């Protein structure tokens, strides 16, 4: 009965939304936009199947890149120890089976069998990848199919099957020079191809500064982590109180309203003007699960115009 | 290969206009929230029918009779 | 088979002695000669920092990390089976060894019971101590991510033959390498020598390059100190007990003044350089070899001193680089 | 007799899985091939085993299945949602309703419009698509020349143009499909080893 | 220049005097020898110069 109460105190607040997203990886000091992201990546969209067993994702994949020294990995640390479903991992993976599956035989009469992978253990949680950069040419085939298909195809000797690979990937990605080159475009400075770009939602880029202010914030705030320990962090919210709200809002299904649709398609067909090539159809349902995900934090079952804007400001800022 | 289809990916106002209320009337189509069994059968026969002039487990039937 | 109070006592005068720093860091290596820096180093890698048991922001790392590379005459391998005599807990390796149990956790096979057994690696042994690897230049793939793991995470992960465990490997490292070719050569990079990649290369908090530059007056040293091998000293049994009890009692807290000489360091240090010359991992490092040092002192508060000591280790090895 | 064991999508992620031994009776027999999916509906029975005892050393009493009823569930995840042991399997009320259909004049523009209702366009990735499910007329010309008789077709696109949809709906249309992916079949992961 | 094996290191050191003390071993005496140092030098050179020169 007490927690009913400060659930409903928490969804009266009119400045809610504004409270999760300063309330995400409290340790981590003035990255409000990834925070968003994060937040809305955990809350994540609404999965659906046609009427002929056709899936559409409803998970949301984020990757970040930065300059060394930016609180790349701080954001996956946090993530793992506050989802419930979750794993760690970096794209030069020691194991044999890697982000995907792998195969492995007992030597001798022993059939093929099955070794799970960082993709397949975090079924239904978030896989966050170190080096998104550094994956094997095997993975980065086999990752074709996890973050779109949401499964895992293998066709070996006397083995196959197919995985369930349900995760919403967090990766975490170095510039391909030493430093973001502000000069060169978002393509040019990642290693990544069009096909894996196209799968991620957002794109988030942090860069390193040289100003006094800056690094006198930064420097202080590090040190009074040490010194006053817990006293230091004051977020809105607790990790125990997001969590259950978190958990709450997973339950509604927000659905688009007859205003939502006819925004929702133009602000698509302003997107695809301005590319004319990051832009593809997998954007559109993009702003579809952005859009249930904003929805979710503000505990509402219908998405308004309103959401779908705000949807279109995020995907705009990864461009 | 006997038959090749080649895809292209070209932005066009017209195209672009179609294939995204196509796929956002999909999308609420297939919402989850959108006798018991009966009543549930009847409503996926109203949703199939939109889009499909035959149904679905008909077609499966009709192609492996037609092959058989 | 073939701590008391009058320790306590005794471990306090010596505390209370005014050369406490270069008594130990003469005792750690009376062998080795002229490598003060490298010693000072080793000794507060040995006593370690605070570790942090965060409530909202999770775990952070009080342990040091020291790279030893350089030419290949100087001594680097006595330098490390001192530090496994002098450690509590520690395991001697060498990357790409056959003859040493492990780095990474596996499972096994019980030739004498026939049965499944998961032998922990040499780094999970190593847990709360220092692990010494000989040889990191030449190392496999799969070994230098599970290292990449545990300096990030600190844990292990296996997820093979049926078992989905993580294991605790909170030890620090002080590994060893060696240049390409016969030599270091100048001119090009740490980088480029080392042979190492950048990213596992930047997460050591100290990185000494000892360089055995043919200079007169050091051969005709080096050759005088070698030759006579055919202030006081420490026994080794009393540097472990001592090292034991301060890793064990021992905790020292930032102040007020700390943060301070801290803060204005780190600015100075960013200012000198666009070229970067520190990150926030150079003001970590340096938080960590404060406490190391107040420790060293048997000290719960970290003074002005233990920062302004700390600034200039990291400064020399930053000069180095 | 067979070793059914857990499938790979069931089991838990990394953990090891478990298996029954099954025992078709007659008429059964041959209905299950190694490497199937398959809902076996039997009776879970129990036997004295020494051996059992003697290893564990309790009372630990031997289990199996005496199967009643199969039902290939392989490549038909979708398809769950039907009744009966053959989805595919029809009656004589639906052979007379498949003439009636195909008596129509218009019924192969029906067909090609049914395939893959949810993707808006590509009427020649679909057509393609019907004309490779329907298939060819194998032929051999006085037991001496063999002709293929079945139609291969080639997806070369965009990203973003709904292939992959495309082929997941043919491996649910279709009685037997198998689905691989580019580095996840080896040579003889596909043929035979 | 690139002709060199390698440069001479303590090891080398450590060789010397053990070549020495093995010769003064051969020479049955306790006290080691200006003469055996020098042999033992002179076979340092000619293992390896003496042929590489040629
Ligand atoms: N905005 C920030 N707030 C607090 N600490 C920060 C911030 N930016 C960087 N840091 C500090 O940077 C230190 C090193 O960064 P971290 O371990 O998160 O990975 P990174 O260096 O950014 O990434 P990578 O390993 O990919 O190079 C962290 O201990 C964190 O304390
Ligand atoms: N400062 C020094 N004091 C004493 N001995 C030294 C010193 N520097 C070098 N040496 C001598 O140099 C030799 C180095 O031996 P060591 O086993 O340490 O080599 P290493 O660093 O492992 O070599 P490598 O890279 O070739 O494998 C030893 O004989 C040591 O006595
Ligand atoms: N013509 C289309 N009609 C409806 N939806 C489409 C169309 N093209 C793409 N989509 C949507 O975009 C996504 C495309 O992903 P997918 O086709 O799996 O990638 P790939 O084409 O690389 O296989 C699908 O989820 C699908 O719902
Ligand atoms: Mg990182
Ligand atoms: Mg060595
Ligand atoms: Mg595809």
């Amino acid at each position: 009965s007490d927690e009913i109460n400060e659930l409903k105190e928490m969804v009266k607040d009119e400045h809610i939304y504004d409270k999760l997203v300063r309330s995400i990886a409290p340790a981590v000091f003035g990255h409000e936009a990834v925070k968003k992201g994060i937040l809305l990546q955990m809350l994540g969209g609404v999965h659906k199947s046609t009427v002929e067993g056709i899936k559409l994702r409803g998970d949301i994949n984020i990757c970040v890149v930065g300059d060394p020294s930016t609180s790349k990995s701080q954001f996956l640390k946090y993530v793992v120890g506050f989802a419930p479903r979750s794993v760690y991992t970096s794209g030069k993976a020691s194991s044999a089976a890697g982000l995907t599956a792998a195969v492995v035989r007992d030597e001798e009469g022993g059939d093929y069998t099955i070794e799970a992978g960082a993709l397949m253990l975090a079924d239904n949680g978030i896989c966050c990848i170190d080096e998104f950069d550094k994956m094997d040419i095997s993975d980065q085939v086999a990752i074709h199919e996890a973050m779109e298909q949401q499964t895992i195809s293998i066709a070996k000797a006397g083995i196959h099957a197919t995985l369930n690979a349900r995760t919403s990937i967090l990766a975490a990605a170095n510039p391909v020079g030493g430093r973001y080159n502000r000069k060169l475009s978002l393509r040019g400075n990642l290693n990544m191809t069009a096909p894996i770009m196209s799968r991620f939602d957002l794109f988030f880029v942090i860069l390193d500064d040289c100003n006094e202010k800056i690094d006198t914030e930064l420097a202080s705030h590090i040190v009074d982590l040490h010194m006053k320990r817990d006293e230091a962090i004051e977020p809105p919210f607790s990790a125990e109180q997001l969590r259950r709200y978190i958990k709450y809002a997973r339950t509604f299904k927000p659905i688009l309203t007859k205003e939502a649709r006819s925004y929702l398609v133009e602000k698509y067909k302003e997107l695809r003007k301005d590319d004319a090539y990051r832009i593809t159809v997998r954007q559109l349902e993009s702003m579809i699960r952005l859009s249930e995900a904003i929805a979710r934090a503000n505990c509402v079952d219908e998405i308004t115009p309103s959401f779908i804007a705000e949807a279109y400001d995020l995907l705009r800022q990864s461009i | 290969f006997d038959i090749l289809c080649v895809v292209r990916d070209l932005v066009d106002e017209e195209a672009d206009e179609r294939l995204a209320t196509f796929v956002v009337d999909s999308h609420v189509r297939s919402h989850p929230e959108n006798n018991a069994r009966q009543r549930r059968l009847q409503r996926q026969r109203k949703k199939e029918e939109e889009i499909s002039p035959i149904p679905q487990e008909l077609l499966m039937k009709y192609i492996h009779y037609a092959r058989t | 088979k073939v701590i008391t109070d009058q320790d306590l006592a005794k471990i306090r005068e010596v505390a209370a002695r005014e050369d406490l720093y270069s008594l130990l860091a003469r005792s750690i290596a009376p062998s080795i000669y002229e490598l003060e820096d490298v010693k000072k180093g080793i000794l507060l890698q040995l006593f370690g920092g605070t570790n942090k048991t965060f409530t909202k922001g999770g775990r952070y790392r009080g342990d040091i990390n020291i790279l030893l590379c350089g030419d290949p005459s100087t001594s680097k391998s006595q330098i490390l089976q001192y530090v496994h005599k002098i450690t509590p807990r520690g395991v001697y390796t060498s990357g790409k060894g056959s003859s040493a149990v492990g780095l990474t956790a596996y499972i096994t096979r019980d030739v004498d019971t026939k049965q499944l057994v998961l032998e922990s690696g040499a780094l999970v042994l190593s847990d709360g101590g220092v692990c010494c690897i000989d040889e990191f230049d030449k190392m496999s793939d799969s070994t230098r991510s599970v290292l990449h793991e545990v300096m990030e995470q600190q844990t292990i992960s296996i997820a093979k033959a049926g078992i989905i465990t993580t294991l605790n490997a909170r030890s620090s490292i002080l590994a060893s390498a060696n240049p390409i070719g016969s030599r270091y050569n100048p001119n090009l990079p740490v980088t480029e020598n080392i042979d190492l990649p950048p990213p596992l290369l930047s997460r050591f908090d100290l990185v000494y390059l000892v360089l055995d530059k043919v200079d007169e007056k050091n051969d005709r040293e080096l050759a005088k100190h070698l030759t006579n091998l055919y202030d006081d000293v420490l026994p080794v049994e009393f540097l472990t007990m001592y090292i034991s009890y301060a890793k064990e009692h021992i905790h020292p807290i930032i102040t007020e003044a700390a943060k301070t000489e801290l803060v204005r360091a780190y600015v100075g240090m960013r200012k000198m350089g666009k070229r970067i010359t520190a990150t926030t991992r150079q003001l970590e490092s340096m938080i960590r070899l404060a406490e190391a040092h107040a420790k060293m002192k048997l000290k719960n508060v970290v003074e002005l001193e233990d920062v302004q000591e700390a600034v200039r280790l990291i400064r020399s090895a930053i000069k180095d680089y | 007799r067979v070793t059914l064991q857990e499938a790979p999508g069931t089991v838990p992620p990394g953990r090891l899985p478990r298996h029954r031994e099954v025992i078709l009776l007659a008429d059964l027999v041959d209905v299950s091939k190694p490497g199937e999916e398959v809902e076996v509906t039997g009776i879970y029975k129990n036997n004295y085993d020494g051996n059992l005892n003697a290893k564990n050393g309790f009372p630990v009493f031997a289990t199996i299945i005496e199967a009643n009823s199969i039902k290939r569930r392989e490549g038909n995840t979708a398809n769950e949602g039907e009744e009966g042991l053959d989805v595919f399997s029809w009656t004589e009320e639906e052979e007379r309703e498949f003439r009636k259909i195909s008596r129509d004049r218009g019924i192969i523009d029906k067909i090609i419009s049914s395939m893959a209702p949810s993707i808006y366009g590509h009427r020649d990735i679909k057509t393609a698509v019907a004309c490779s499910l329907f298939g060819g007329v194998p032929k051999n010309v006085n037991g001496k020349h063999s002709i293929r008789g079945d139609i291969n077709v080639l997806l070369l696109g965009d990203p973003g143009t709904a292939k992959s949809q495309i082929l997941k709906y043919v491996e649910k249309t279709a009685h037997r499909a198998v689905f691989a992916t580019g580095q996840g079949a080896s040579a003889v992961g596909l043929t035979a080893s | 220049s690139k002709f060199s094996f390698g440069q001479a290191t303590p090891r080398t050191l450590l060789g010397i005097i053990r070549l020495s003390q093995a010769l003064a071993k051969l020479r049955l005496a306790d006290m080691v020898d200006i003469d055996d140092v020098e042999e033992a030098l002179r076979l340092v050179r000619v293992s390896k110069e003496s042929l590489y020169q040629e």
